[PDB]
RNA sequence: CCCAAAAGAAGUCUUUCUUUUGGGUUUAACCAGGAU
């Protein structure tokens, strides 16, 4: 999120278009964007268009112009002279494709190739006139969108939403580098600079959990000191941890120390999980998600977040005001976990309820309590207090002495209401999490860890995924072409040392030139047996699963393989919100809103009408009077419930008054005849 | 890769990219 | 043919439609005629007052308006529209 | 054309922690569903021990880092859930972890009491450089199934108490197969062929014998009702 | 007005209807619900807004 | 209207709009659309006081 | 009718109505006690709140709130989480999906507010849609794949129905569905085949039990021999008991109109428990069909390459004419056009042909269930031509399907189209918004107010026009123009007498009734023409499409005709004459016409100059005023 | 171990042979344990007895009809097939049935030997017209589950007899379903709801003690490796 | 309407009744970022 927030162009601001004023030929994609702006990676939400990554090889020249890299081919001969160019100049000159037919001396295998021509045509154009060819594929798609393994087989449509969901995953407690990627992500964590990197080469002295000491080859020494459970700008951990043992040797550029996402050098925003494309009893319809139980027993997805809270005690005119423990009016038990000074002790579960602080204020004994509690919701350990004092001549605000600010930290587990979803953009919300005994599982008893609709892939064409489990299974159990007598046809151009793997290799498919069907095809033909001279999964990838519920196989085999999926950060704890009587506006009787305060929903405009479509009155009306902002008939209706009377009658709402009055501060004479 | 201490990540690639990445936060 | 209705559902809405012109006259009805039953109960250990019933065996619990909705099927209450 | 023999189970070892039970003859169509059976009562409803609550010298939360480990505190408490205890004993018990100076520290350096007994020593707990001492101390306990971690408030307890997760399940893998023979006079039967596999806390005949008490206890329910 | 202020151009349609001394009826749905008074249509109309419900008289007699 | 009445603009109005929903294969009834045109023909204008 | 609840937001809503019960059951000596109880959450609380929800209808919503359906009277049921749960047939009615959507519950409290609750609200008593009458808890997705795999008939499958050979007497006759069922437990029978059974519980269809029975009716209990799979006996064992036997593939269509024959005939409650079992049947066969995708599965055609390099040719030669001056730009561009969208027509037709018909995707793709045969023909056989960002075409064209993996500039001119697809969808949504809020406003005083105006003022249907050669085609947008009214005068065909009688509902028997007497036009009732001072009358409305019945003294019918003449409206595209939404403004706004085209005034011949820059018309009056 | 909550057994009797047993909470595992496992047992572990085959007299090529009778061949075999028999002879008995003359045959006109019954004696089966004549013979022979035709070992050992499915189990329809029943601070139980539905030879709670008797031998069997080890209990009734 | 503190009386080993004082809007407007 960071990387991308760096790298970010946004046409709304201060001399530029606004986003209610913009129209609909801003936001397009004009033929000039190739190679400078990524076309993928844009907001879902009123501002698509406005906003955009720059692409991964693209600069901006000493005038602000975006330039772009381009290989130069001379006379048929294509060079490795690089030479950046604007827009105006690619306009000019012809420019060739990247992934076209090399014939290793730097000539073109056939005269005709596709080209781009001035205004962005497509065209054939002879192998003799060609001025200049791309660097690389990828050359178009930004940081993010250059993370999507098989991304030439997914739909612009739904690869957005691919390189929108990656932005927003959050730092498990334990992370794990995905199985199948596209050779980009140790690029981006090490200049994300989440990680640590040696900064000259030398050999490591002592390690620990919180710091690590290189020797360099020339005396010197340094010390590098870790994040630990370090609060980030969202509420997600920021931990560091290191990889290296006391007596390897380091060079200079390598990776030292992990991240919040990363694996030793290597982004992981979230696990591989066994995968079935099978809809089952309809828990995951219409996008839903099942997950088994096995995700929550061992934290394999399980976050930690962690929460801010600071009090200031203000001079103000009176003055006196202390951060003092003894509570006016207070019980001795509620009192009990505050230390002398009035904080309360690091390692205390502070649950909704409890004291943090303990203020007070003059009154202007005369004084308010204003002793800081934990605020509708929270719960978990009291990992940190920091308490700034102006007696310490620190560099406090004008006009106080104390600033004590607590952290309270929380472990969440996965639970409904979540909202996992891949890379490609097959979001869900998990539906069920099902115990580990009735899941489906394949004829060794292994059982899948989670469950997708059908329904789901053809439609929205985003067809990837499928092939990315594939070659996760192929990942997992390990491959192994047989080269007995001559090499495979279809492993021809299959790159050496990729004829055999061990079991949970790693494999990186880059964005643009990946693998083939015919190679997916190969590998799945052949796979290592698990642990006895079985295979679980035949050449169409489909295995044959008994349904655990019942204890009847399954009629026809199912797919199954290894997708990487993670966890967003829209969790249910978040979102979950009731009221039955709280806090009221001042202004206006009616009561306020939002999750914090108390909050009560809104009945908007075109919620009333439905309800008169309905013909139903009553609900209306008492919708609008003694629920939102009739004085006497709120009271009136609450001891009617406790006393088990008939509900009262409404007046008039208050806000008709203060339109009244409004309307009578205009010089307008209005008045209520009868 | 070119970094000294990166895993050994096998590639499918086909082509080979003259030019390196430049510094993403360049 | 219904099967069993069981909760909110039981009785059917069709046989009580019989009952009246239109489903908007129902609601009244029967909203007046749990107002009165509520009353009874509130003033059953008080004084005697018009207000009667319920017509038919109370359930455990079973809140006012159901009972209403009860007796408007089984036929024991009558109403005259404005 | 009632057949005329009872169905008998027999075991064959592959290893210490895995086995096979063959079951025959059963009824056609009446293999699948007895394996499915077994499988269920054998992955959720065996009764074993687990570690319930750990106390570290020099942590008051589980946030923290001890001096002189390479690992913090919450991936100790990650590496001390894949223990296997086998304990005996219904009442919680303790045990103490002691070590100080350069070198590794396993589970094997566990010290157990009478009863409980550390299965696997050797997996992994934490390393130690030149100035770290970790003194530890586990509360072995009972249990089934699964069951989150005890709240410190709502369990009367201390404040550098550290409670985890408890996992009672000594079944590891469970499946089965069914060799139908469907000859053409009609005189059918199943076999059934049952793996087991645990995590060397219990031998497998004792967590089927144990599915099969149970199992006997709720059939016996549906019995009894003349 | 009060309708029609509620809808569109608020500012000319009040200063117009300040001039004329226009007096509004309430009459509708959308004024009823600005005022918290029972809409004229559905449940709220007279018809059925001013049911007599009443035992009969020979479950009164049973009792 | 002005030629030819109004019982032909009615029909003007509602084939209009249902041909612009059938386009696309969305079922609307007729009765609502004549439920508006008839709020839209309500008011005459006055030529001769 | 029910509605799942996570118990710490029912602790929360319910909270008076929970203290009042533990006052009373004498846990609590006064409110302040049980408050303290209700905050603490001792465990008895939970005893008494399940006591109290019980029959206490809750509100759901969604926003934004389109049409009248969006909010619902539903019963609640404590759950474990904190999610609320939905019942899957309503998303369709709500236009929920899940994911990440979220709910507001609102609480009634008066007993008018319960009573409105449980009599207008409720989920089960609103099956058709306001707006056409068409059902809206018809089951969709898994369930019709589920249903459509359950009732098919698959030649030569396992125990099929064998004559007899001469040696041994018929084969797959069996004697109740009970021992059909038995077999299939054993593997000897699918659920597919075609066999003979012996029901008596199903009531037989007309023709059969006409030329069997006779009499009055099958009289449940008398025996009938039914030729059928067992799918299509389990599935009619779902439906009511007096509906006759339907042996037929169901397909989406043919589901929709069996629930709408049902709303029609029966009431609404055997309505609801039909669709529930419905519903149970579809979810628990969909796990069974078989529906997994596999790049297996994706066949690609045999012959993409011969008709490629065919059509290739033609570009080939459209260019050279074009490289020698034979046409201009546009020319070269439109011929090229025309060659390629033959070329993927040809593709199209070709996967169309290669495809088996049991594949998932196709299964999937005819069932009904989701999705067209376009997004198949883009995943496996060619993508086709794609837009500039003015919206010409390019001529590319793209060549290779997702599934073979585009390349670099063809991924490109993709997005170029793909993009204005989300930058319209936003946008019309806003505007929608507003279209729908001048139509409440316009019409929020249309209001049922006398029972029969008793005038005789009508309109007049088309109803199905006379053929040439003579015939009665039936107008094929009948159902939106002459269903649901009420005839004015009387219809007299060929000195007949009165077929339909002044002032009948006018159904689907009617119709067909008039149809077979042979008359083209009548005369119906209409709110353009009622006579009421205020407000509509009754009759004159006709038939409430959601009701089913004559509509009622108090609806708000001009609020529902504003929402439901607005809520398709992100579903009608945006697409110099208007054509789209702007069209619909422009009607109801009576602008005048972006591009206006002069009617004639009077009849008479025409003369027409052709001017230079512009024609000149003028109309001859026969008159000669 | 302690299960906490002991289970319960209540039916609600629908028709004079059809029931419905409900068993109220169990553990949030084990409605289906139990659930499919009884069902199974109900269906396939309950002797009884059928027809097996039958030669009907002036039948042994064509197999359309029969002379002097009015239903055709497969009317009366599928007739035959649902006829609820009791024997307690293992080996296949013999039963005869003939008439003659105009009338209607019913299943109380056979003859049985000593041992097997017939419990529908009121069933319709054929009807002959003109002086016609029935005479078929049956083999009853008591068996299990439910085996399809059998075809013939020997040929030329007969050529009238022509097999026919036999449906042993005298359970017929079998279904179930589970449901959550608690509000104790956790609402995830399970209620299992089965629906047995038996011929007129063994009452539903007959069948389902039965069916407990034969589970409870198959997992004794199972228990019988270590007496003395530790699982779940329910305590006394 | 509701809560907190102090005093008196009754019983229970901790709830009810009486009197005095104190009290209740985490409000509000902007800009920004997200969801369907
Ligand atoms: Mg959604
Ligand atoms: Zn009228």
């Amino acid at each position: 999120s960071g990387l991308t927030h760096k790298r970010r162009l946004s046409a709304l601001g201060p001399g530029g278009l606004s986003r209610e004023r913009a129209g609909l030929e801003v936001r397009d994609v004009h033929p000039s964007h190739y190679g400078r702006m990524c076309p993928i990676e844009t907001p879902e939400g009123p501002n698509i268009g406005l906003i955009g990554s720059l692409s991964v090889y693209a600069r901006v020249n000493p005038f602000g112009f975006i330039e772009t890299p381009y290989r130069k081919v001379v006379d048929g001969v294509v060079s490795d002279e690089i030479v950046y160019l604007t827009a105006d100049e690619e306009d000019r000159h012809v420019v060739a494709q990247a992934n076209s037919p090399i014939d290793a001396d730097g000539r073109f295998v056939e005269p005709r190739v596709l080209v781009r021509r001035k205004a962005g045509e497509v065209e054939y154009v002879p192998s003799s006139e060609v001025d200049y060819m791309d660097v690389s594929p990828r050359q178009m798609v930004s940081v993010a969108t250059a993370m999507i393994p098989f991304l030439e087989h997914d739909d612009a449509n739904r690869a957005l939403m691919g390189a929108n969901m990656q932005r927003q995953a959050v730092p498990l407690v334990r992370s794990e580098a995905p199985l199948v990627g596209t050779g980009m992500e140790l690029r981006a964590a090490i200049d994300a600079g989440d990680v640590v990197v040696a900064e000259e080469s030398g050999v490591i002295e002592e390690v620990s959990a919180d710091y690590i000491t290189v020797m360099h080859d020339n005396g010197t020494r340094r010390t590098y000191r870790m994040r630990k459970f370090a609060r980030s700008n969202h509420g997600t951990c920021a931990n560091q941890c290191p990889i290296v043992d006391a007596g390897d040797r380091v060079e200079a550029g390598q990776v030292i120390a992990d991240g919040p996402c990363t694996d030793d050098g290597e982004m992981a925003l979230g696990k591989n999980l066994l995968v079935a494309i099978m809809p089952w009893e309809g828990h995951n319809y219409e996008d839903a998600i099942i997950l088994s139980n096995r995700l929550v027993e061992e934290d394999v997805l399980t976050s930690i977040h962690i929460e801010e809270h600071e009090i200031d005690a203000r001079d103000t005119k009176l003055g006196a005001e202390e951060i003092t423990r003894d509570i006016p009016n207070i019980s001795d038990e509620v009192l009990a976990d505050l230390d002398e000074r009035g904080i309360v002790r690091i390692g205390a579960e502070v649950r909704d309820g409890d004291i943090l602080v303990g203020k007070v204020t003059p009154k202007g004994r005369e004084v308010r309590d204003t002793s800081l509690k934990v605020p509708h919701g929270e719960s978990g350990k009291v990992i940190g207090i920091r308490v700034f004092s102006r007696e310490d001549e620190d560099e406090l605000p004008a006009g106080v002495n104390e600033l004590v600010r607590v952290y309270v930290a929380q472990k969440r587990k996965i639970s409904d209401g979540d909202k996992l979803a891949g890379r490609h953009g097959n979001k869900g919300v998990i539906g069920k999490i099902l115990p580990v005994e009735d899941m489906p599982f394949l004829a060794d008893g292994t059982p899948v860890d989670i469950i997708l609709n059908t329904h789901g892939v053809p439609r929205r064409m985003n067809i990837g995924q499928i092939l990315e489990t594939h070659l996760g299974w192929c990942a997992h159990s390990g491959w192994k072409v047989d080269a007995a007598k001559g090499v495979p046809d279809w492993a021809a151009r299959l790159p050496d040392e990729l004829l055999e793997a061990q079991p949970n290799a790693i494999v990186s498919t880059p964005v643009f030139d990946g693998a083939q069907e015919a190679e997916l095809q190969g590998l799945l033909s052949c796979t290592l047996p698990n642990r006895d001279g079985d295979v679980l999964v035949d050449a169409d990838g489909k295995a044959m699963l008994f349904d655990g519920r019942s204890g009847e196989p399954f009629p026809y085999p199912v797919t199954v393989g290894y997708m990487y999926i993670m966890k967003l950060h829209h969790l249910v704890d978040d979102k979950i919100h009731a009221r039955s009587t709280g806090p009221y506006s001042m202004i206006t009787q009616q009561p306020l809103g939002g999750k914090a305060q108390f909050g009560g929903q809104r009945f908007g405009e075109m919620e009333c009408w439905a309800m008169q479509a309905y013909g139903a009155a009553y609900t209306l009306q008492e919708l609008l009077t003694i629920k939102s902002d009739d004085t006497v008939g709120r009271v009136k209706v609450y001891e009617a419930i406790v006393k088990g009377e008939n509900i009262p009658e409404p007046g008039i709402p208050e806000s008709f008054k203060v339109l009244l009055k409004e309307l009578q501060s205009l010089c307008l004479n209005v008045e209520v005849l009868s | 890769n070119s970094v000294p201490g990166a895993p050994n990540r096998v590639s499918f690639a086909k082509l080979r990219e003259p030019l390196e990445v430049p510094g993403l936060l360049d | 043919g219904y099967d069993t209705p069981l909760g909110i559902t039981n009785p059917p809405i069709d046989e009580l439609l019989d009952r009246v012109s239109s489903k908007y006259a129902l609601v009244i009805y029967a909203a007046k005629r749990a107002r009165q039953i509520n009353d009874y109960y509130n003033q059953l250990g008080e004084g005697i007052l018009e207000y009667v019933g319920p017509l038919v065996e109370p359930g455990l619990q079973e809140k006012p308006l159901s009972i209403a909705l009860r007796e408007i099927h089984a036929d024991l209450l009558e109403h005259t529209e404005g | 054309m009632l057949i005329s023999q009872r169905p008998t189970l027999s075991e064959d070892v592959l290893t210490d922690n895995r086995s096979q039970f063959v079951i025959e003859p059963l009824e056609p169509g009446f293999g699948y569903t007895l394996g499915n059976s077994l499988r269920r009562t054998l992955l959720s409803s065996i009764p074993g021990a687990a570690v319930t609550s750990i106390r570290i010298d020099g942590v008051l939360h589980e946030f923290t880092t001890v001096p002189g480990v390479k690992e913090d505190v919450t991936e100790i408490i990650l590496n001390l859930k894949s223990l296997v205890v086998s304990s005996e004993e219904d009442e919680p018990v303790t045990m103490y972890l002691r070590k100080q100076g350069p070198g590794e520290v396993t589970a094997g350096d566990i010290v157990p009491p009478a009863g409980v007994t550390v299965h696997n020593p050797g997996m992994h707990i934490a390393t130690l450089n030149d100035k770290g001492k970790l003194e530890v101390e586990l509360v072995v306990e009972r249990g089934r199934g699964y069951v989150p971690a005890v709240q410190n408030r709502a369990s009367g307890a201390e404040i550098g108490r550290i409670p985890v997760d408890s996992i009672y399940s000594p079944v590891l893998k469970v499946t089965y197969k069914v060799d139908a023979t469907r000859v053409e006079q009609r005189t059918d039967f199943d076999k059934l062929i049952l793996d087991v596999e645990t995590k060397n806390s219990i031998s497998p005949r004792d967590a089927l014998a144990s599915a099969g008490k149970t199992l006997v206890e709720l059939f016996g329910l549906a019995r009894e009702l003349n | 007005w009060l309708s029609a202020a509620s809808f569109q151009e608020t500012t000319r349609v009040l200063t117009d209807a300040a001039i004329n001394c226009r007096s509004d009826k309430l009459n509708g749905l959308k004024e009823n619900v600005i005022i918290g008074k029972l809409i004229p249509a559905g449940t709220g109309i007279n018809r059925y807004r001013n049911i007599a419900v009443q035992p009969t008289e020979e479950a009164r007699a049973a009792a | 209207l002005r030629v030819q009445g109004p019982r032909e603009v009615q029909i003007h109005l509602v084939r209009e709009v249902q041909e612009v929903y059938r386009a696309q294969g969305v079922s609307i009834h007729d009765k609502h659309i004549e439920v508006i045109v008839r709020q839209m023909l309500r008011r005459v204008t006055i030529i001769d006081s | 009718h029910q509605c799942g609840l996570p118990k710490l937001m029912a602790l929360e809503l319910f909270k008076p109505f929970v203290m009042k019960r533990l006052v009373d059951l004498n846990h609590a000596q006064n409110i302040k006690s049980a408050k303290r109880m209700v905050e603490r959450q001792r465990p008895q609380v939970w005893d008494v709140l399940e006591e109290v929800i019980a029959e206490h209808p809750v509100l759901l919503n969604r926003a934004p709130t389109l049409h009248r359906l969006g909010i619902q009277a539903f019963e609640p049921m404590l759950v474990e989480g904190k999610a609320i749960q939905l019942h899957p047939l309503v998303c369709e009615a709500f236009n929920a999906d899940f994911d990440g959507d979220q709910m507001a519950v609102h609480l009634p409290l008066s007993a008018e507010a319960q009573a409105e609750a449980r009599i207008l609200m409720l989920s089960s008593n609103n099956i058709l849609s306001p707006a056409s009458g068409r059902p809206l808890a018809m089951p969709r997705l898994d369930m019709v794949t589920g249903l459509y795999y359950l009732t098919t008939e698959v030649p030569g499958d396992t125990g099929e129905y064998q004559p007899a050979s001469g040696d041994h007497p018929e084969t797959g006759v069996y004697s109740s569905p009970a021992e059909a069922i038995m077999a299939a437990d054993r593997g000897v029978l699918s659920v597919r085949a075609k066999i003979k059974v012996r029901l008596t519980q199903l009531r037989p269809p007309v023709e059969i039990e006409a030329e069997l029975f006779g009499h009055s009716g099958w009289q449940p209990g008398d025996a009938w021999m039914a030729e059928t799979t067992l799918g299509r006996v389990m599935f009619n064992e779902l439906l009511p008991l007096g509906y006759p036997f339907v042996n037929k593939q169901m397909h989406k269509k043919v589901q929709a109109a069996i629930i709408n024959d049902l709303a029609e005939r029966y009431p609404m409650i055997v309505v609801a428990q039909t669709v529930d079992k419905l519903k149970d049947a579809g979810f628990y066969w969909a796990t069974r069909s078989g529906v997994t995708v596999s790049m297996a599965d994706v066949l690609v055609p045999p012959r993409k390459k011969e008709i490629l390099d065919h059509y290739e040719e033609r570009a080939d030669k459209v260019e050279k004419q074009f490289q020698r001056g034979a046409l201009n730009h546009d020319e070269r561009n439109e011929a090229l056009v025309e060659i390629w969208k033959e070329a993927t027509d040809e593709v199209g037709q070709a996967l169309r042909e290669h495809y088996p018909d049991d594949n998932p995707i196709i299964t999937i793709v005819d069932s009904g269930a989701t999705g067209n045969f376009t997004q198949t023909r883009t995943l496996a056989g060619m993508k086709g031509l794609v837009t500039n960002p003015k919206g010409e075409f390019i001529p590319r064209p793209v060549k290779s399907s997702f599934r073979e993996g585009l390349t670099v500039l063809e991924y490109f001119i993709n997005t170029h189209g793909a993009r204005k697809g989300l930058a319209d969808t936003a946008l019309r949504t806003a505007d929608s918004g507003y279209l729908t809020r001048r139509l409440v406003d316009v019409s929020q005083d249309v209001i049922v107010r006398e029972h029969d105006c008793q005038t005789e003022r009508g309109i007049v249907v088309e109803l199905a026009e006379r053929a040439p050669d003579g015939t009665l085609i039936r107008d094929p947008y009948i159902e939106t123009s002459a269903y649901a009214r009420t005839l004015g005068t009387d219809a007299v065909d060929e000195a007949g007498n009165v077929i339909v009688e002044r002032g009948q509902d006018l159904g689907d028997p009617e119709i067909d009734a008039l149809l077979a007497a042979g008359i083209t036009q009548v005369k119906v009732r209409s709110v353009l023409t009622c006579a009421t001072s205020t407000g509509v009358c009754a009759t004159c409305y006709g038939r409430s499409m959601a009701t089913g019945k004559l509509v009622d003294i108090g609806e708000a019918v001009g609020i529902v005709a504003a929402q439901s003449i607005g809520e398709p409206g992100t579903q009608l595209t945006m697409r110099d004459i208007t054509g789209g939404l702007p069209r619909v403004q422009e009607l109801f706004e009576a602008r005048v016409p972006r591009g206006k085209a002069p009617i004639a005034d009077v009849t008479g011949r025409v003369r027409l100059e052709d001017g230079e820059r512009f024609y000149k018309i003028t109309i001859v009056p026969d008159d000669g005023g």
